């Protein structure tokens, strides 16, 4: 796998891909 | 947070896993 910059909706799409059925929390500061 | 970690700098898919429930 690789590192990358993930911003805005792209970050949330990545979380969906990684966590899937587990669910996730998106909590910006 | 996740935004400083992954947007401002770069992050790995493994670090994203830290935010799974
Ligand atoms: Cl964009
Ligand atoms: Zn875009």
């Amino acid at each position: 796998f690789v590192n990358q910059h993930l911003c805005g909706s792209h970050l949330v799409e990545a979380l969906y891909l990684v966590c899937g059925e587990r669910g996730f929390f998106y909590t910006p500061k | 947070g996740i935004v400083e970690q992954c947007c401002t700098s770069i992050c790995s898919l493994y670090q994203l896993e830290n935010y799974c429930n």
